[PDB]
């Protein structure tokens, strides 16, 4: 009695390949037969914690600066907040080198050109809905939800201040800043860039940077 | 380096809150901190 | 892609020190091609495994074959194609530690990547060329299937 | 053959002193479970030597060797 | 002296809404239904029925304080189906289930007696 | 045949099923390793060639050792490639292909040492001799 | 260990040494301290009144804080050193052992 | 710390060219390998810790390493590592002089 | 009986301001008595919950942000681990290492040091429970306990 | 453009059949 023969030596212990491989061959046979700009928001109203004048410190240097001194210093204004920033990013083989292409954060929204308006991906809110009047996606009833419910918003406030009732009802990310501990600012802004990057890469990666 | 700045900032912050507050009745606290465990003996 | 690792393992020992829990047991497996060591806690109640069982283990960074990078929240209603369709047992968890034979003079030849699946631990100990996508504090999926041979 | 394997397993479990049932089971196990076949032939050998007190047949020795 | 009268578990006061809906703020498509003067007899069936809805992402309930006659059921469904209708339907057809049970039990009873 | 036709994804799926069914066919490991090289997954391929050699051959199969050398070369591991090709040449010293590949790896190593100004005198003198 | 001698090794290890110590019933700290072969640096009475008469008010502060810590730490419980230091400072603020009576 | 352990844990030798590339980046290791001022500052810091060693050994004899202090440095460091995704497997940009100063 | 007194009480003697005591720098309020037994049983490695049971337990987190965590077991059936829900309770991003009561002393020396066989050695990172079982060692009124770190 | 000279190695996808099994015979 012999159990291993010329036929059984070639066979698998229990798996059948025919169904899987013929499907693969059918796919191959079918082939042989031949069968971008993104956007983000900020508040223009001058009582806001982030302003058109200190914005580039908060977002570029990841450094909080009271606007008090910025106007007291006589600081001059940009037409809008668009950065061509350097940040060295690691290749899938691990070597880091920086590359950037237009991002626009909102500072003077109604001057915006027809090409750009509907680009919002993430959004810095002040609170009152009048901040968005005339913005596209604003619902004709005056409701801004088509922006905030589909887009990851941001709102910059002091840690101590009781959250704004519109913002708390709205789909907006709160950022808590200290009055006196300047060192705690950097991780907050890092969290901002983290969340913004998550959003851009998951939902607006096809937009160009 | 980015984290090292933050750590030095946190160490002073957490240290300054640990400072004894003027007005603290440390005598009453000491008396209670010694009298309370004496009840468990 | 997003497949951080993948290999055929065969179970060499179940809870060698004796069963510490009822619904969870250790699998002391060794791989066949990359020659990896593996300690894995499986819910032995829903997914019973025996000694000498061979299973395909595919620690993946995401479940979408297009590699579109999930966001870690649970939502069962989704028509997108998922790797879970061709796998029997699927876990989720963080990598919480990576450990090798590092020396002050040269890098590690071997790495042990630790993963915690919401409490069930794992340790994938191999050589320092396989465990490269592993980076502490990052989500990973275990995607394993027993082999009908 | 799988049915026979099941029946002989029940037979050997009910009557472990039946040498023939152990040998027949061993002959079936040779195809898929070498350790099971060895255990079956070893049991038959043990029963023959200790209880029948007869020498081991050459066929069993050959099969154990294989 | 401070015993509440037993009726307060089911009798409606002046102004009490039988049910109050409030949108939940932390996520889209999620509401909080607050039943006044109700308990686990109504909370477990609605919670469980909501879970059979394949379009219900989250469904569950709590009694904010057992001596408070208020319960909170929370529902959150896919964006293409409001929680309101999720609740409405799960009761629309839960009523049917109980009527179907009434009809089937009534026939089983008449079938047992002299049958 | 699918791999030879260049349908490496489909061929991978076929060989992956075969390896799932049996661990004892040497050619299945080689075919998988070849696909890993073609998919530029050199780190995995090198490991499969080494484990294949240790598991199925009681002697150094020069064709498999050459495949390992090819993977190490594409991986940029020129030092390991040199040593692997020398191991193959020690077994089959008359094979001009092994001699050619050794000469090529030596030239690449010298080219690298000479291209990078960080290289010291002992290194550069060795590179000159290798060239 | 607090009753064992502890002396640093040349390589820096603390290396406690066990030495025969005599634990008396009754006290005469000054006479015992002056006996030859008695270590005058560590020998102590565990009796604060003796400490005041033999080593003075500051020595009293230190000795009182240790004995009070000893009783309060016997069952293993812990009290922050602030409360012991404050109590011992007040009991010795006026240069004499001010009883809490 | 023993005499040998003190060096291996707190010296920060600046002569081993190979190791510094493991811990620091390429634009830091030539600053610590060529600049004499940085090496002198690092040696002064080491002498400072060597003196603090003797200070601690006279403050806490008996090797009582446990202490009560305001900020939990180990935990704050750990919070920092998790807040910035430090990844303790890459070379860090923290130039040593920034730490000493 | 006056705002000046209510304010003083609210800002000096309010209960949460009294969690940590100057007497011994440790907490004096902790997870104690029955709920400590329940949380020990709940944080074991072999505790699993259905969607139906977790979606009900999350109803009781006040500070929950409303997004159900990805279950530690997705197939063959969605299953959440006890530690997974308990991570939702731990506030912010706490980082501490504690040891469960039944931790073997000879475990930190041998292998399985960072992967404990018995699920001892509580490890909480980034505000999540990575390993361990909670008991008085990590939730009680003891120095370095989890509530102490939280405070 | 001159193709950068690679390692001279022809990749062969093999399907070598196993030797015929002359296993010991059972009686």
């Amino acid at each position: 009695r012999v159990w291993r023969t010329r036929t059984t030596i070639l066979q698998s212990t229990g798996k059948n390949f025919s169904k899987n491989i013929f499907a693969i061959l059918q796919s191959v046979k079918a082939r042989e037969e031949g069968r971008r700009t993104p956007i983000i928001i900020i508040p223009a109203a001058t009582t806001s914690l982030i302003t058109m004048l200190n914005a580039k410190d908060l977002l570029q240097d990841l450094k909080f600066v009271p606007s008090d001194e910025k106007k007291k210093q006589g600081c001059q204004r940009e037409n809008e907040t668009l950065i061509q920033r350097r940040k060295d990013q690691m290749q899938p083989g691990g070597t880091a080198i920086s590359v950037t292409v237009p991002y626009r954060v909102v500072d003077q929204p109604l001057k915006l050109m027809p090409q750009d308006w509907d680009r919002v991906v993430a959004v810095f809110v002040q609170g009152p809905a009048w901040q968005f009047k005339g913005w596209p996606w604003l619902l004709p009833d005056g409701s801004p939800v088509d922006i905030f419910a589909k887009i990851k918003a941001f709102h910059l406030k002091y840690d101590e201040v009781r959250l704004d009732p519109n913002v708390q009802k709205w789909d907006v990310t709160v950022l808590e800043l200290s009055y006196h501990k300047r060192h705690l600012d950097r991780p907050v802004f890092l969290r901002f860039w983290e969340t913004l990057d998550r959003y851009m890469v998951k939902h607006k990666s096809h937009l160009r940077f | 380096g980015e984290a090292f700045d933050w750590l030095l900032g946190e160490i002073e912050s957490k240290f300054n809150q640990a400072i004894a507050h003027p007005g603290e009745m440390v005598g009453a606290l000491a008396a209670q901190s010694l009298g309370e465990p004496a009840t468990q003996m | 892609a997003g497949i951080l690792f993948e290999d055929i393992f065969d179970v060499k020992d179940i809870d060698p020190e004796g069963k510490k829990f009822d619904r969870v047991s250790r699998l002391h497996c060794e791989s066949e091609s990359f020659k990896m060591d593996l300690i894995l806690d499986v819910n032995i109640q829903i997914y019973p495994v025996d000694l000498g069982d061979k299973f395909r283990l595919v620690i993946a960074s995401t479940l979408y074959e297009d590699g579109t990078l999930d966001d870690g929240e649970y939502n069962p209603t989704d028509d997108r194609p998922s790797r879970a369709d061709q796998f029997e047992y699927v876990m989720y968890g963080k990598v919480y530690r990576i450990e090798g034979d590092e020396t002050s003079t040269e890098a590690a030849t071997r790495l042990s990547a630790y993963v915690s699946y919401g409490g069930l631990l794992m340790r994938l100990q191999g050589d320092a060329n396989n465990l490269h996508g592993f980076e502490v504090d990052s989500r990973v999926y275990l995607l394993m299937k027993k082999l009908a041979f | 053959r799988d049915i026979a394997k099941g029946h002989l397993k029940k037979v050997t479990e009910q009557y472990p002193d039946d040498v023939e049932a152990w040998i027949e089971l061993a002959q079936i196990l040779e195809q898929t479970d070498i350790q099971g076949a060895l255990s079956a032939y070893g049991t038959a050998t043990r029963i023959l030597q200790e209880k029948v007190q007869a020498d081991v047949p050459p066929e069993i020795l050959n099969n154990v060797g294989a | 002296m401070n015993a509440p009268p037993a009726f307060e578990s089911f009798l409606l006061f002046e102004g009490e809404k039988k049910i109050t809906i409030n949108k939940d703020t932390k996520v889209p498509n999620a509401c909080l239904f607050t039943i006044n003067k109700e308990d686990h007899t109504l909370g477990n069936i609605i919670k469980s029925q909501l879970l059979k809805d394949p379009q219900v992402l989250f469904a569950g309930y709590k009694v904010p304080h057992p001596l408070e006659h208020k319960i909170i059921i929370r529902v959150q469904t896919t964006p293409d189906y409001s929680p309101q209708e999720a609740f409405t339907n799960a009761i629309t057809d839960l009523i049917s289930e109980l009527s179907l049970l009434e009809e089937r039990f009534r026939v089983a009873i008449k079938d047992k007696q002299e049958g | 045949v699918l791999a030879h036709k260049g349908y490496f994804r489909e061929a991978r799926d076929v060989f992956a099923q075969v390896r799932e069914a049996t661990a004892d066919i040497s050619d299945v490991w080689l075919n998988l390793a070849h696909i890993y090289v073609e998919q530029k997954q050199y780190i995995s391929a090198v490991q499969m060639y080494e484990n294949c050699l240790r598991k199925f051959y009681k002697h150094q199969n020069t064709e498999v050792v050459l495949y390992l050398a090819r993977a190490l070369f594409k991986c940029g591991k020129l030092q390991e490639c040199k040593q692997t090709l020398l191991k193959a040449r020690h077994v089959a010293p008359s094979d001009t292909v092994l001699m050619f590949n050794v000469a090529l790896v030596l030239q690449r190593l010298a080219t690298s040492v000479l291209k990078d100004e960080k290289s010291n005198l002992k290194e550069v003198l060795n590179a000159v001799k290798e060239l | 260990d607090n009753k064992k001698k502890i002396i640093i090794t040349e390589d820096g290890e603390f290396k406690a040494l066990q030495e025969w110590i005599l634990e008396t019933d009754g006290v005469s700290l000054m006479r015992v301290l002056s006996e030859k072969d008695v270590d005058p640096v560590r020998t102590t009475s565990n009796d604060i009144v003796e400490i005041f008469t033999v080593l003075g008010i500051e020595a009293v502060r230190k000795a009182l804080e240790r004995e009070l810590y000893h009783v309060i730490s016997f069952d293993g419980s812990y009290v922050n050193y602030r409360h012991l230091a404050l109590l011992c400072d007040t009991m010795t603020c006026r240069g004499h052992l001010m009883a809490i009576t | 710390p023993s005499n040998k352990a003190f060096e291996k844990k707190f010296r920060f030798d600046y002569t081993n060219e190979r190791a510094l590339r493991r811990t620091l980046q390429e634009d830091l290791v030539k600053d610590v390998l060529s600049n004499a001022h940085i090496q002198n500052e690092l040696e002064r810091e080491f002498e400072r810790m060597r003196e603090d060693r003797e200070v601690l050994r006279v403050i806490f004899p008996t090797g009582d390493s446990k202490v009560v202090l305001p900020c939990n440095l180990l935990r704050m460091i750990w919070n920092a590592q998790k807040i910035f995704h430090i990844n303790p497997r890459l070379p860090s940009d923290l130039h040593p002089i920034k730490v000493v100063e | 009986q006056s705002l000046e007194t209510r304010a003083e009480i609210q800002e000096l003697a309010m209960v949460p301001r009294m969690i940590v005591t100057p007497q011994s720098n440790r907490p004096v309020m902790g997870i104690v008595q029955d709920t400590l037994t329940a949380v020990r049983k709940f944080t074991k490695r072999d505790v699993f919950l259905e969607r139906g049971e977790v979606m009900n337990l999350l109803m009781f987190l006040s500070t929950w942000d409303g997004k159900v965590p990805q279950p530690a077991i997705l197939k063959p059936r969605p299953l959440w681990t006890g530690k997974q829900i308990f991570s939702l309770i731990i506030p912010g991003h706490i980082n501490c290492i504690r040891t469960h009561s039944t931790h073997p002393d000879d475990e930190d020396s041998g292998p399985y040091k960072h992967i404990s066989p018995g699920d001892t050695k509580v490890v909480v990172e980034n505000g999540e429970l990575i390993m361990g079982i909670l008991c008085k060692k990590s939730l009680g009124t003891s120095a370095g306990s989890l509530v102490h770190i939280s405070y | 453009l001159p193709e950068r000279s690679g390692v001279v190695c022809r990749v062969k996808y093999c399907n070598s059949l196993p030797d015929i099994p002359f296993d010991p015979k059972f009686i």
